[PDB]
């Protein structure tokens, strides 16, 4: 049958024993935190407890990102339908369960950072596509650096008004101001090539994206052809990421839950054993008993008010 | 449970305790035989080369 | 026989420790012997060399 | 002893796994003999007769659960002894330097199994033995000790598995010692190879594999500078190799699959560090290759490929 483990103080030893008794538990022997090697204090268990809290953390990290809600379910027994299936009758193999969860956390962090890097780059280039298009076409000089244009997006035509007054007072009428309503507002100021920095200060201070060229893909002539090919690479690269995100969501949502319930039982196993010194001077008794295999289920369901179990 | 049953549990437990301690002590002294020979081999080789 | 048995088990773990320690002392000694019997092993090979000089 | 090993009736009696009683005693008879030095040499001669069976006993343990009290090779008192005795027999031949080099090289596939036992067991009789034997073979005194570690580590992925095992530890001092000692030795030997020798050596052989110091951020930062003499000739060699293997001989073909995932990783690290490497990808045509891997079958191909493209993209347009 399965070896079973109990812990208490010696105050309710008798009241616990009686109740243990009634569930067909056999060969109940009271022991101490020393005699069985597993149930002996080690620094090793203080680390092991930490490895389980790192798994717990990981579950939260993963659950947030996938957009799959918080899981509570809280089993450690085989009586329950999901408790039996998602928590194995055999004891813990700590090295393994950590090793499954560690890798996935790592692969997940790399993916997520990359997804974020792709998403901002794509949304900006698709936006400045149109802008550069307008400003170049408005030509035969703005495929070079002969005339200066300042393309830019602004989200208030009101603040643009304020900039026209400023520009005019201190920088004269060297601006030609054109505007189109976009999906933002496309503003354009057009200027000399030796006052370039002076207009920029003003633009910066009221917050606009007035740059002389708003994309860095430039390197084919005209600029817009490179920008369009880069944006074809961007668009599919986010998609591919999503496909990867999905594959990982299908494999591990159920698994996540099954680890979560496992871990509950492992936090319990280290406390039982006495995981550290605090635990020792709080629960001086650790007891031994044998529970038949079918019965093993109703036993871990039982949790007294101080008693927690591990079965093998 | 009762005095026959707790003593039957005792007999089993010390049987495992004692056995495990015997195996653990056996592996330490078995490695001891070996470590004596490898170390003796190395020390002897270095010196025989100086002598030679 | 409950608290007579607990006493036997606390003792058994102490004994388990001691059995292991006895082997742990033996291991350390066997290492010291390796150096001494290797030192004795070299003054028997130095006369094996001297033998074949005198023979020559 | 030498004669009995060669003779059929006795060796057959060890071979039987259909009667536990004969096999248990037999492994211990031999093992009691291996303890005595002279006998190891004779025993080693007959090695390819009992040795796969001793691994088979551990293999059955791995593949079966550890909650059975019915006499077997599991959790059961018999089981704990049975693995122990097979493991002591191995541990005994591995103490000879010569025998240890040979063992890793012949039994290589079986040798890795030892990592599996250390893990699945709760029992310190088994765990200690497994780690000790591996230590014995990686030792300085073993002939061509650099090779045995290199092959275990690179192919068999010894270093990640050891790291993970380090967390689990139980009683008996020599056990904690053996893990700590192993961790250290594996880490040191791989690392001490030059970063430039390592990359170049893979590049020529047309066999590329991951290992932890290989993918290290430091290794890459020193190595960027080295590649330049032709507008990053090493990097370019890598791009050309990757380009060839996708087209020729396909992708998601076993051999071809290894080189790819490694290459896409290796270029990602370079690409990120310095943005002058962006030009060599566009020039060669290798940029086009990366895009096709995105939709190519397997998690690793698309994964590695997505990470490779996203890096190139970032420097194209920030």
């Amino acid at each position: 049958m399965a070896l079973v483990q109990f812990y208490i103080p010696q105050e309710i030893s008798r009241d616990s024993a009686y109740t243990l008794g009634q569930l067909g538990l056999v060969q109940f022997r009271d022991l101490n935190s020393k005699v069985r090697a597993f149930q002996r204090t080690f620094v090793n268990e203080i680390r092991r407890l930490d490895n389980v809290e790192r798994q717990y953390r990981y579950f939260y990290s993963l659950l947030k990102k996938h957009d799959i809600k918080l899981y509570e379910g809280d089993t450690d027994k085989y009586l329950d339908g999901s408790g039996e299936l998602y928590v194995p009758p055999s004891g813990s193999v700590i090295d393994d369960y950590v090793r499954n969860a560690s890798y996935l956390e790592e692969r997940l962090i790399q993916m997520e950072d990359a997804t974020d890097q792709i998403e901002v780059q794509k949304n900006d280039l698709e936006q400045y596509r149109f802008i550069l298009q307008s400003g170049d076409e408005f030509i035969a000089a703005a495929i070079g650096a002969s005339v200066n244009y300042v393309t830019g997006v602004i989200a208030r035509d009101k603040v643009a008004t304020l900039e026209q007054i400023l520009w005019r007072v201190l920088r004269g009428n060297l601006f030609f101001k054109t505007v189109e309503i976009e999906q933002n507002a496309f503003i354009v100021f057009s200027h000399g090539d030796l006052i370039i920095k002076r207009i920029r200060k003003i633009a910066e201070s009221l917050d606009a994206n007035l740059y002389d060229v708003d994309s860095s893909n430039e390197g084919r002539s005209q600029q817009l052809a490179k920008v369009n090919k880069n944006l074809s690479d961007l668009y599919t690269v986010l998609k591919t990421t999503s496909t990867t995100l999905e594959s990982e969501l299908y494999a591990i949502a159920k698994e996540l839950d099954s680890w979560f319930q496992d871990v509950t039982r492992e936090k319990a196993i280290f406390e039982i054993l006495n995981k550290s010194n605090y635990d020792t001077n709080r629960k001086i008794l650790i007891a031994e008993g044998w529970i038949p295999r079918d019965e093993l289920a109703t036993l871990q369901a039982r949790l007294g008010e101080m008693i927690a179990r591990l079965g093998i | 449970l009762t005095p026959n049953q707790v003593n039957d549990e005792l007999n089993k437990m010390q049987a495992f305790i004692r056995k495990e301690a015997e195996e653990k002590a056996k592996e330490i002294q078995l490695k001891a035989d070996q470590e004596y020979e490898i170390e003796k081999t190395n020390i002897v080789r270095n010196e025989t080369n100086n002598i030679d | 026989s409950q608290k007579n048995g607990i006493a036997t088990l606390l003792q058994a773990e102490k004994e388990a420790h001691e059995i292991v320690s006895k082997a742990r002392k033996y291991r350390q000694d066997k290492l010291k012997q390796a150096k001494t019997d290797a030192a004795k092993e070299i003054d028997s090979y130095k006369i094996q060399k001297d033998k074949e000089l005198k023979e020559f | 002893v030498e004669k009995l090993l060669k003779n059929n009736n006795l060796i057959n009696i060890l071979q039987n796994i259909e009667q536990m009683d004969t096999c248990y005693v037999c492994i211990r008879l031999l093992q009691e003999l291996a303890v005595i030095p002279e006998y190891r040499d004779v025993i080693w001669l007959h090695e390819k007769k009992f040795m796969p069976t001793l691994f088979k006993i551990l293999q059955r343990a791995t593949d079966s659960q550890l909650a059975t009290r019915i006499v077997a090779t599991n959790s059961n008192h018999l089981g704990i002894q049975l693995q122990y005795h097979s493991l002591l027999l191995i541990w005994l031949l591995t103490f000879n330097p010569v025998f240890a080099n040979e063992l890793v090289q012949k039994y290589l596939s079986d040798f890795l199994d030892l990592l599996k036992l250390v893990k699945i067991t709760i029992k310190e009789k088994v765990s200690r033995l497994c780690i000790s034997i591996i230590l014995q073979c990686c030792s300085t005194r073993v002939k061509q000790h650099k090779k045995v570690i290199k092959q275990l580590l690179l192919l068999g992925n010894a270093l990640p598995t050891v790291q993970s095992l380090s967390e689990r530890k139980y009683s008996d001092e020599e056990l904690r010692q053996d893990i700590s000692n192993l961790k250290e030795i594996l880490e040191n030997e791989y690392q001490e190879l030059t970063s430039f020798d390592e990359y170049v050596a893979e590049l020529d052989s047309k066999l590329l594999c991951w290992s932890p110091p290989h993918v290290d951020n430091g290794f890459w930062s020193d190595n960027i500078d080295e590649f330049k003499k032709d507008n990053y000739k090493i990097f370019r060699q890598l791009i050309e190799l990757l380009q060839a293997k996708v087209r020729n001989g396909d992708v998601n073909a076993k051999q071809e699959k290894i080189i790819i995932q490694v290459a896409l990783n290796d270029i990602t690290h370079v690409v990120e560090l310095l943005p002058e490497s962006i030009d060599v990808l566009d020039k060669t045509g290798g940029k086009a290759d990366i895009m096709e891997l995105l939709n190519h079958s397997d998690s690793r191909v698309k994964y590695e490929a997505l990470k490779a493209t996203q890096a190139i993209i970032g420097y194209t347009f920030k």
